[PDB]
């Protein structure tokens, strides 16, 4: 039976809808696309969806604001059946072969709903909740059978049945325990007809406090989270989440007399993976046009590597080239999957050998911290169970499975086992990690760049020594990294005084908002996986310096919208370079194999692509010789 | 003392020193809940 | 429109019956469910009485107005669910309500008696009736 509240709520959410055009644009965008592929293929389907501000609802109406915060079992249905009113007054054109519900997302502060599954408590019931925690446990996607259909063929007839259950609506209904049909009314024989009865997609997550804010030594707080049809396998163990949803509660809680309290769980309404640092969730960013201009506009000039190569760390004095191939493998080269099934590495790996305080582990926190996907290990205490796979008669991802397709910065490589070492060999490589135990033959992609620092043997690099007696690594593991980079702490009183000068410039740095002598605040950057290019503070004092974020979204668009063609011009180059380096009786740093041609090629195809460019040419093959060729020997040529 | 708790205390306050050595987690008890017949629906409310 | 689906039409019918135009006397239990035409005398008219179809009520604590929509065994030729719905005396939250006469809906009903007609019921013997609503 209509209620009069509830069509007053749905005409003040459809005034609201009509007042924010945008909702009407998303809606008219959605079905468009949903049109355009359905008469295409007679991709895929995008959901009845909307993202909702609830900063524009509360600059709309405040107590409709509020009603939806805080009573959303009876203001979130009435402003779904108008989003779906809307959605179907606009459906002028409908989709080839009121009607498909709409549902509805939530964004914006929450304020005092803003939860952790800890701080979630019995009075948040019935609320409309964002709990940000770490998902633990991912339930199998199951099929729930929302509506069964039936043929008779005595009176070949086909008949349904609808059915609901406690979690598909905010509301208490009265439950109605249908059985499923095995017979007609009158005593025919019923056969289910599937493909014609309607599965819903169902799936339980865990949510857990996450470790980087939950108490020390306590026992972590979980929350269930209940995904429907569209939110589902939109999140993997691991991963930071942030759960917008009603928490709810179900059953009785041992009042019906046939529980120690009332079951209770978040009905999920929105889920927003999280990117932190150390984490498996890359970083989206959003590219706006002018972004993308300024991008372009940057990579027309000459010298844009080394103004990329020195905004990376401003912080850390010199380490230019280190900085340079660091850039490069946050481009990286593209690899080749050949027809027959082989695969050609386009990841490049760093190692970084040297005397200690020379920034070895400030330049890997930094890239940390500023690529897309990092993960940040040390040696000893992550074993190859925490590097690679695991068996758990389910598989746990290591730290390099979880990098897939990102970067693994190894601190302190020289202190790991020779039992991590035999993975770390297969995973530079081949990029894939063969579990075959416990009666799992599994081959998982760990497709990651390698970035590592290591100290030498006596604790100084003695340059009177060589340096296969000053690494004491085994040679073929030498092999995989592309580049290795010897940093010595040479006293030498020009750059001492620099170096002096830069690190006390440094040190003498205020924030924009802060006083002389205020405390300087610190978050733990929960960014959302999806304004000048340049920077203001620079530490050296010079070309120009662009900002971090704006580095990222440059490395971004040359990593996703960049493949580079490898050209005969710049095969020349690469093929003299690399049979100079085998014949010529230099006394290399490190070994050089056909690996050292394909660190060639790579280092070629990833200053291609710094420079925006679809094909590698010549000055793209020598400077990637020349870097190499300083890494091998440390010439300036 | 928490050895020294014989039956006279039952039902009765008592005040007991000892360390904490398990917290659970937070359940839901129903301190007002309205409650409604399956057929009918007569509403009646049920204060804890 | 009339100033100031809906409406709901009911249906009469007229015509031809053939087997179902019968009298209170042969009007047998296998006719049951069947849409007949019987011929009699009213002997008996019950009383016009209201029945209450929708209660509306008013809530004063929150000023607004409530319904209950009521259903029994004889307004539908199907047979329903049995709803037992009890009337209103307070709101879901512990309201009280104030019925709201003149709002709220009723119905005429009248149950009248038909028995075979004297002109054609045999002679003699005690005559059989049927019951019909109106
Ligand atoms: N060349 C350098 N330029 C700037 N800072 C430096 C340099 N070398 C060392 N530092 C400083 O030394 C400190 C320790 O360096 P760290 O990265 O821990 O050294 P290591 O690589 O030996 O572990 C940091 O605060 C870092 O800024
Ligand atoms: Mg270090
Ligand atoms: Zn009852």
């Amino acid at each position: 039976a209509p209620d009069a509240v509830f069509g007053d709520r749905v005409r003040r959410f459809q005034e609201f809808l009509d007042t924010f055009t945008s909702y009407r644009d998303s809606v008219r965008s959605i079905q468009v696309y949903n049109s355009n592929n359905a008469a295409n293929y007679n991709l895929n389907i995008l959901p009845h969806r909307i993202i909702i501000s609830l900063d524009d609802l509360r600059e709309f109406d405040r107590s409709f604001w509020s009603g939806i915060l805080v009573e959303p079992a009876y203001f979130i249905p009435p402003a779904e059946k108008a989003l779906t009113d809307l959605a179907d007054s606009m459906d002028d054109v409908p989709h080839p072969n009121s009607r498909h519900p709409w549902k509805l997302s939530f964004k914006g502060s929450f304020g005092a709903h803003a939860l952790s599954p800890r701080t979630l408590t019995a009075q948040h019931l019935n609320k409309l909740v964002s709990v940000e925690g770490i998902v633990t446990k991912t339930s199998l996607v199951r099929p729930k059978l929302i509506r069964s259909v039936h043929y008779a063929a005595k009176t070949g007839r086909f008949h349904y049945r609808d059915y609901t259950d406690a979690t598909t609506t905010l509301t208490t209904r009265i439950p109605t325990p249908a059985i499923y049909p095995t017979e007609d009314t009158e005593g025919n024989k019923l056969t289910t007809e599937y493909g014609y009865s309607t599965f819903i997609d169902h799936q339980r997550i865990t949510v857990q406090e996450m470790p980087e804010m939950a108490p020390a030594g306590q026992l972590p707080r979980s929350i269930d989270v209940i995904l429907d049809d569209d939110l589902v396998d939109k999140t993997k163990p691991g991963d930071r989440v942030n759960v917008v949803g009603v928490f709810k509660s179900l059953g009785a809680g041992g009042m019906n007399q046939s529980l120690i309290g009332f079951k209770t769980l978040i009905l999920g309404n929105t889920v927003y993976p999280l990117h932190a640092r150390s984490t498996g969730v890359a970083a989206r960013q959003m590219l706006t046009d002018f972004d993308i201009r300024n991008i372009n506009k940057l990579s027309k000039k000459k010298d844009i590597f080394d103004i990329l190569s020195q905004s990376l760390a401003p912080s850390i004095y010199g380490h230019d080239h280190i900085k340079k191939a660091i850039l490069l493998m946050l481009m990286g080269g593209v690899e080749k999957n050949l027809e027959n099934g082989s695969h050609l590495r386009g990841d490049i790996n760093i190692l970084m050998v040297g005397d200690p305080s020379t920034a070895k582990s400030q330049l890997l926190r930094f890239v940390l911290n500023t690529a897309s996907l990092a993960i940040a290990t040390t040696g000893r205490g992550s074993s190859g169970v925490g590097l690679t796979a695991a068996v758990t008669r389910r598989l746990e991802a290591g730290a390099m499975v979880l990098a897939d397709r990102g970067v693994v910065c190894i601190d302190e490589f020289d202190k790991m086992t020779d039992v991590d070492r035999v993975a770390i060999h297969e995973v530079m490589e081949q990029q894939t990690v063969t579990i075959a135990k416990a009666g799992i033959h599994t081959t998982l992609n760990a497709r990651c760049s390698v970035i590592a620092a290591a100290n030498p043997v006596f604790g100084q690099y003695d340059v009177n020594r060589d340096p296969h007696q000053n690494i004491a690594l085994p040679d073929s593991l030498l092999s995989r990294f592309d580049l290795l980079f010897v940093v010595t702490d040479d006293i030498n009183e020009i750059r001492d005084r620099s170096i002096s000068e830069h690190v006390l410039r440094t040190h003498r740095y205020l924030p924009p908002g802060y006083l002389e002598g205020e405390p300087v605040r610190e978050r733990l950057n929960l960014s959302l996986a999806v304004d000048h290019v340049f920077e203001k503070f620079n530490p050296l004092l010079i070309p120009k310096l662009v900002t971090i974020p704006f580095l990222r979204k440059y490395v971004q668009y040359a990593k996703e919208r960049v493949i580079p063609q490898l050209t005969q011009e710049a095969i020349n180059v690469i093929v003299k370079n690399y049979t100079d380096l085998r014949n010529d009786d230099n006394t290399k740093k490190s070994p050089i194999t056909a690996r050292t041609l394909e660190t060639l090629i790579r280092l070629a195809t990833a200053h291609a692509k710094v420079r925006l460019s679809k094909t590698v040419n010549k000055v793209d093959a020598k400077v990637a010789a020349n870097l190499l060729r300083f890494a091998l020997l440390g010439e300036d040529i | 003392p928490l050895r020294d708790l014989d039956s006279e205390h039952v039902s009765k306050i008592v005040r007991l020193s000892g360390i904490i050595i398990s917290t659970s987690v937070l359940s839901s008890r129903a301190t007002y809940l309205s409650i409604m017949c399956r057929n009918c629906r007569h509403t009646t409310s049920i204060t804890i």
